[PDB]
């Protein structure tokens, strides 16, 4: 597509770019290039892939809930695998709860702490990519530990 | 294959077919005439 | 602070750069285009004598 | 899953053939 | 946004005389996608796609699902077996919950690795985190609706966690369970939260989020 | 040759027609889903059930009514159908579907007058269920009532009252 | 054995908690696996390779206090409608692969659940269960969908009989605090340890407390000779309708073609826009 | 040809193809 | 219960998307 | 809209810097209420007040009401008797349904007798009539939820009238009832409509309606 | 209160007033005069009056639904009293459904039919006020008829 | 009478359809009213004036045959917990208003439902039922709320006995299409009319078919002498908690005062705005 | 004073008073 | 004089303070409403039921389960409480609440070991219910059991295991 | 069922609102 | 008094109290006189 | 469209009015203010010689 | 009820008294 160039002569676009906004004023046209044509490409991709995953791997009717019999290994959804492990590994329950609540509240502070550095590129914020890659590896490690026995949860049975 | 086998191979299929999709769409870009 | 065609001279390099840009430090160039850099800055492509054009941040370059 | 790999090759070859056939044909009839 | 044909037709001319729909077209067409945007900026939009499927198929499963402890599992197996394409609708819904959360994690990875959250888009990220919490709440409330074993015990565990708070924990557990013990009150409350409260909360948070995206636009080039 | 209106509209017909075919393919399972499953039962002899969930035994009924009054029991299409005694010994071979045709108000049986008398809007029916008077255009549907378990089957023969093909069939 | 499970808990091997009855007496825990396909078309013989891996050189203590080879059994709880394919339905490859393994239903009216064992472990480290998927089309009760396939797989002798006594393959422990006295070989290999409570142990275990050290209640008197264990693996098998996948493949090809046509219409509008800008 | 294999390959091909159509349409990644 | 296919898709996409975002970032960062 | 103290406060300057919230203030403050507007122009807004009460108290009654044929009447008498202030919440909900429809009728009388509907505001009136239909649908679906004698028989009557059409009407009756006969399917479907489908339909119609009155403003003087 | 005067010199306001719009540009300020202060007077009026009607006349728990016994008098809500009377009195069910559907579509047609005349005042709309007052009296008469017996419904037992 | 309702339907006078059993025998349909307060505080004697208004001068066929005065009875089905106030709770004014009317419960353990009657209609055109509202505080079963009060008030004789025969106060109709061959009085008002099916009628209604005209089945042989009729009137009474209204009055006074303060804050902002416009 | 009367008169008075406060604030009708 | 900022803010405090008092008056019934009603005034003598919900008779329980066996019966706070027999003649006067203290996982009973063994994280308890091992800091709650109707009363007296104040109380 | 109070509020408000909208209309229509 | 009568009296009280509402607001406007 | 402070003559009266207003017809009055009218047109208040200021539609009056 | 009209009159009278007490009082202290 023929791409508009940012009209930097315009003082309004220069002021908006100073504040960090105004990037929706140059490049290829939003409509119909991307919104009309590409968005339904992704919508139909996702609808078709979700329908194919539903058909090929349908949902399982479990057994009826027994309040008297606890399943040997109860697990939550996969997205709460790292959170669930936090609960079981930590000896004090209240500490586990504090960690669970520190996940979303800790996320909510990411922008305020990180905005000290104006650069958006990961390679220009080394410390933020170190903390992020450590936290993503720790959340994937906790999630993988959730799916093991509590004895071998912290090592994934590797050690 | 088995349902349980689809954890590891399915993850490698995901990485492989994401990169193959990128590659094949760059291929389609080139195969068209500019 | 920068306009197109304006002769410029890179004096600092904010980020780590390849050997070409190492050599380009203290080089004479002529602005070729306006880059859109991170931090929402107005960068500038610079065509040096070498004939290879490299984008630079506004702070890096010195108008002269 | 060798047969599955064969089907995958066949799907990408059929569809890429349809895509380039349609693109060059439409450009030839000056539609695109 | 309106072709030359749609514009100047008496019908569009009618709608434009009255409501000035042309201004909407001008606003939609004024925007531009900068070059730095790539395939990964799709991920947040796909998080909405997965939500809209979850909105539609959830609407589908409200017509047959019975949020009672005696009839919830029977109604979920009735959806699966007897209802026409109820296997497909329920499987699509279960799969689109996982894919909504996955698309949301991949969108948090994009945003965070593109510096989208940095000033001035701090509040878009914060409403993002709110959206994420609301989506995991949708997941938890939904997981228990079938009132199957895994569901009933997952709600048992998660809903008894607030008990560990020293002073006010027990009342929070009684509140979220709606009873001293996980039972019919917990299923009525989790269903009300799932099909009514949480769709409205996530729709207010989605509208806030998209309004802040539209006002501020997309983040700068990396 | 820049694509003109005609060629642009033909490419819009191609693209959005195919997306409309895919959309209709995705919508058809949803529409069929919303349509209730056709699982009313056999559609023929649906054992008449008691007012309570239990399915009424023919003989137990034959030992309860005492011939005082007509009784109702869940019928075809889930409408309470009267079961006449007509001698106490054996229930009548026919059961009058006790749903007024005007709007569907269940018509009570006034054994004093020997005629159904709907209180909803006052549509009368005789013992057989034909509309002697009232707004109701059609007559009360009939069902088969075997003495065996009870099975209720729509009246397939000509009704013996109006001597016409049954509207309910 | 598997039939002591039929007797002890005839209704079902699996409890409500999902704990197969095996564990109630096979106290140890070793790994068990099932190589079941992720999906199986209806009315098709497939294979469920129940792996029961135990170290083959490992030797258990036998009923008569003599080291020997382990045996391997299992309780493959297939979904409703599934069964063991009859010999006629088996293919030659599966006719030979399965061999002369005798598979019996856990109980009549429960053909889905199948018990095998006891089988010599030397040659049965993997027991191929020839399953036959049901046809929901022919059977109204059965439907297409994802179903759960539970497994039990004991690989060694138990520890407690159905009578409630304790087998010689067990770590016997102190009933009460005492001190060993007049220790002797009461049986051929059994012992008679001596509150001075006289307790007897079978020949299987070897004393870890034979010395005259004082004893306390609940203190393991002997080594645990249990080299085997029971394991359970719950998996899933999707009884898939072929028509579902025919219409899925057709729908996804429709979507793929519509995506091609969307890119082509974007190309057309890019051409129109590029010529419109030019004057 | 195994219908099951064609069922999984259709979904895998639609994932690959949607990625390739998004990078083709947008003219890059 | 563990859905092995879903976990496979999660563990496949997470790292490929992370690598792709770090590659996009490196390509924007590097100077031509 | 923001006083000088709020305009100068650093917090408001933060919000103004990022989302330019001052533009909202300017848009809200630019509007003026013409002299011809009187107390009757309040009626439309009071129709929304009664709806928002109905939105809140309905959310209250979803936590306790059980849309089952065995438990719906028991759960409504539980709301009344056992639940704290459930008498007040349910009575307020019934009364705000009646007062919403009355305030709506009075609003249609105002609009009609002030020529509010006249060109250019034809579409505001048409979305109005759609809103009205949606509200009467809320009333009908709600009337049957208690599964009392009045409710069950009102749904029996109203849902069987589509049968008047010789062929298609039977299908419309099976759709409305969700079964051949008013039963548990009819209560699950009427509850899904009442508490999910219809709040979203009336919220989309309320947004359309209020957007068209915002764009066009109020009608002229009589 | 300060009342802005319509700045008719502005050609934009004159153009808007020509199209019938632009009446939100003159008069008293919308905020805070009316929106902030006066609207909550009505919100609190309605909340207090609905709470007082709820307390004084609480909701009535009816009888449990009996599918076998139809109430002697079944009635809908009051707003569907004219809709319901139409059903009962009109013999053919299909004309009853035609009338029920003709109420909302005829209402949707009110603006297109009446916009021939531009004058909003009822006193400058004689035919429209005739049709409206006749239809309001007919809807109140039908609604009152719904409560009565079917014999005396059409006359309210008056004659 | 009302006690034949106790006999015929001892469980409850009201059916599930809401039709009081009185109608099963009192076929005519006269009016009926109850003047019950829209709301009654707990544990307070109030009055329910059941009007049973029939024309005073109208005369009905007494069982013997000779016309006479009508009587008036009723079944006032009060809500749960309500009853008839005992005489001690009655005030002297209500002691006078009620008089010596005997009120009986439809059955023991059902004091709410009360069956007055038969009472001479001349002086009981209005029967004051002295009710006593229950206290939800004392009785947990009782709660505050709107409750239905169903009345069935009847004047005049019935038409059908509990035996199922027909009373003289009833328009007789033809059993079969048979010509009236004979009509005779025999110094009585009964008429042995004559398929020529011989039927007998009692000495109540006067014949409309006295002539020798042929008769058809169903056609009324006599006039309908029923000048009375049963009626039923369902009302509502709110058992109101006084505290609910105390807190309601407080809340609404808070709202009124807040509305005053809202208009005064608007006056203040109008003053500020007027000073802003001035320059 | 009957508390039932005082409740009805409080609701009636709040309706009158809300109408009067709306015509007072707005300065007309 | 024109109202200054202080005067304007004081009148704003008057008006919106009163509107906040009215709002709190209206909001209090809503918040109290959302708080679930207490099942009963006192959680005492809570007749032991079953998962199916039928009341469990002491005598019927005694006849079954022989001796030295544990079977769960719904107890106080709607938690399954094991009911010991300890002789097949009279149920023990105490019933261990089989709910893991740290989580909610119901604890099964292994009669062979004579020790509770929770499968979630392996938190064991002895026959008496006391914490012997595992991650659960607190012990299983106790109740009274009556051999004559079965009722479970909150065990308030000092527990006879740790000889300290009941944590559950 | 018939709610008499609610129909009193309805038949009271409908005609007073109609009368008041016709009075506001007449007064706007008047020429001073 | 009775609930039934609140059909008639309640309607007239409404008509009565709407205008008394209206009128009294004007009274306040006149009384304030500023 | 209409000049303020401009003498106008009422050619026609759209609505039925009191006799006094009909007397105003055909009388020159300097418009004193602009009032918004029913049709959203800009009607003009007309101050006549006797000072009976009465508003009129723009259609009615004719500029003088 | 006549008692109801008396209480209504008293209600309105007191509220007018408080509204105008506050109006003239705040105007006097200049808060309005
Ligand atoms: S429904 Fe019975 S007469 Fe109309
Ligand atoms: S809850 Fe018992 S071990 Fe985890």
């Amino acid at each position: 597509s023929i791409i508009k160039k940012p009209d930097l002569s315009d003082p309004d676009l220069r002021a908006k770019l100073a504040k960090g906004m105004g990037h929706n004023y140059y490049g290829e046209p939003a409509w119909p290039n991307d919104i009309l044509y590409m968005f339904p490409i992704c919508i139909l991709g996702a609808l078709g892939l979700i329908a194919g995953l539903a058909i090929l791997d349908p949902a399982m009717i479990g057994e009826p809930a027994d309040p008297f019999a606890t399943p040997l290994e109860i697990l939550p959804e996969w997205y709460l695998y790292p959170t669930f492990q936090i609960l079981r590994i930590l000896p004090n329950k209240l500490l586990g709860i504090a960690g669970m609540a520190a996940i979303p509240l800790g996320l909510m502070l990411v922008p305020f702490i990180e905005s000290v550095n104006k650069f958006q590129n990961p390679f220009r914020r080394p410390i933020a990519m170190t903390v992020f890659l450590f936290g993503t590896a720790a959340a994937l490690w906790l999630g993988a530990g959730a799916t093991f026995p509590i004895d071998k949860s912290l090592t994934l049975g590797l050690f | 294959m088995t349902a349980e086998s689809m954890l590891a191979n399915g993850a490698f299929i995901m990485i492989g077919l994401t990169l193959l999709g990128l590659a094949w769409g760059f291929v389609i870009i080139k195969l068209q005439g500019s | 602070t920068i306009e197109i065609g304006q002769k410029v001279k890179v004096y600092r390099l904010r980020d780590r750069v390849s050997p070409d840009v190492v050599g380009k430090l203290g080089k004479v160039g002529v602005v070729k285009d306006f880059k859109m850099t991170d931090g929402s800055g107005i960068g500038a492509v610079v065509s040096f004598d070498d004939r290879t054009a490299t984008w630079f941040f506004e702070d890096e370059l010195k108008a002269i | 899953m060798a047969a599955g790999v064969g089907i995958f090759i066949g799907y990408i070859a059929v569809f890429t053939g349809v895509t380039l056939g349609l693109l060059y044909g439409l450009r030839f009839v000056k539609l695109i | 946004m309106f072709s030359k044909e749609v514009t100047e037709s008496k019908v569009f001319q009618w709608f434009n005389d009255r409501l000035e729909v042309q201004a909407i077209s001008d606003d939609i067409a004024s925007k531009y996608v900068p070059p730095h945007v790539n395939i990964f900026y799709c991920l947040g939009g796909l998080t909405l796609t997965c939500f809209l499927i979850q909105f539609a198929t959830g609407f589908a499963m409200t017509f047959y699902y019975k949020p009672t402890v005696t009839e919830a599992f029977a109604s979920v197996q009735y959806i699966m077996n007897e209802v026409n394409f109820g296997w497909l609708i329920r499987s699509i819904h279960r799969w689109s919950a996982s894919m909504m959360v996955l698309m949301m994690i991949l969108h948090v990875f994009r945003v965070y690795l593109t510096g989208g959250f940095k000033k001035p888009r701090e509040l878009t990220w914060v409403v993002g985190v709110m959206l994420a919490v609301t989506t995991v709440t949708f997941g938890v409330t939904g997981y228990s609706l079938p009132w199957d074993q895994v569901g009933y015990w997952a709600v048992k565990i998660v809903s008894g966690v607030p008990a560990a708070i020293p002073v006010v924990g027990d009342q929070l557990v009684t509140l979220m369970r709606g009873s001293e013990s996980v039972g019919q009150a917990t299923l009525t409350r989790f269903y009300s939260l799932h099909t009514f409260v949480l769709p409205w909360a996530i729709a207010v948070l989605l509208l806030l989020h998209f309004l802040m995206i539209r006002k501020q636009g997309i983040s700068g080039p990396l | 040759d820049v694509p003109d209106l005609g060629r642009r509209q033909f490419m819009n017909l191609l693209t959005f027609g195919t997306i409309t075919g895919v959309a209709a393919g995705a919508l058809y399972p949803a529409v069929k889903y919303l349509i209730p499953p056709s699982s009313g039962g056999s559609g023929g002899g649906v054992t008449a059930k008691d007012a309570l969930g239990n399915d009424v035994k023919v003989t137990e009924f034959l030992a309860s009514h005492n011939a005082g009054d007509r009784v109702l029991a869940q019928g075809l299409k889930g409408d309470p159908t009267y079961i006449v005694v007509q001698g106490d010994d054996t229930i009548a071979n026919y059961g009058i579907n006790a749903v007024c045709t005007h709007l569907g108000c269940v018509v009570p049986w006034n054994a004093s007058e020997n005629k159904f008398m709907c209180p909803c809007h006052g549509s009368q029916y005789n013992a057989e269920g034909k509309v002697v008077r009232g707004p109701a255009p059609l007559s009360l549907a009939l069902a088969h009532a075997t003495v065996t378990k009870l099975v209720l089957s729509t009246w397939t023969e000509t009704d013996f009252r109006t001597d016409e093909d049954p509207w309910w069939a | 054995y598997p039939f002591w499970a039929q007797e002890t808990a005839p209704l079902t091997p699996r409890e409500a908690t999902g704990r197969i009855v095996c564990a109630n007496c096979h106290l140890a825990q070793k790994a068990a696996e099932v190589e079941i396909p992720q999906a199986v078309l209806p009315d098709t013989v497939f294979e469920a390779v129940v792996k029961i891996p135990y170290d083959l050189d490992s030797q258990q203590v036998l009923g008569d206090g003599s080291k020997g080879g382990l045996n391997v059994g299992a309780v493959l709880m297939l979904p409703e409608g599934f069964k063991i394919a009859p010999p006629d339905r088996l293919s030659e490859g599966l006719k030979e692969k399965v061999g002369g393994t005798y598979f019996q239903p856990y109980r009549e009216d429960m053909e889905n659940v199948v018990i095998v064992g006891p089988l010599p472990g030397e040659q049965y480290q993997e027991i191929v269960f020839p399953v036959l998927s049901p046809d929901p089309a022919k059977d109204k009760s059965i439907n297409y969908g994802k179903f759960a396939v539970h497994l039990g797989a004991n690989r060694g002798r138990g520890q407690i009989y159905p009578t409630g006594l304790l087998s010689n393959n067990n770590a016997f422990k102190a009933p009460n605090a005492g001190t060993i006295s007049e220790v002797n070989a009461l049986e051929a290999g059994g012992y008679q340890l001596i509150g001075t409570e006289t307790v007897d142990i079978p020949a299987g275990p070897e004393l870890i407390v034979s010395a005259g050290q004082t004893v306390e209640a609940g203190e393991f008197l002997t080594n645990n000779p249990n080299v085997g264990g029971f394991g359970q693996k719950d998996t899933e098998v999707v009884l898939q309708n072929p028509t579902r996948i025919k219409f899925l493949v057709l729908f996804l090809a429709g979507i793929m073609l519509s995506q091609i046509l969307l890119v082509l219409k974007k190309k057309q509008i890019e051409k129109v826009q590029a010529a419109e800008l030019n004057f | 040809m195994d219908i099951l294999t064609l069922g999984w390959v259709s979904v895998l091909v639609l994932f690959t193809w949607s990625i390739s159509m998004v990078v083709w349409g947008r003219n890059g990644f | 219960m563990i859905e092995p296919l879903l976990l496979g898709i999660v563990l496949g996409l997470i790292p490929v998307t992370l690598a792709g975002l770090f590659v996009a970032a490196y390509l924007q960062y590097k100077r031509g």
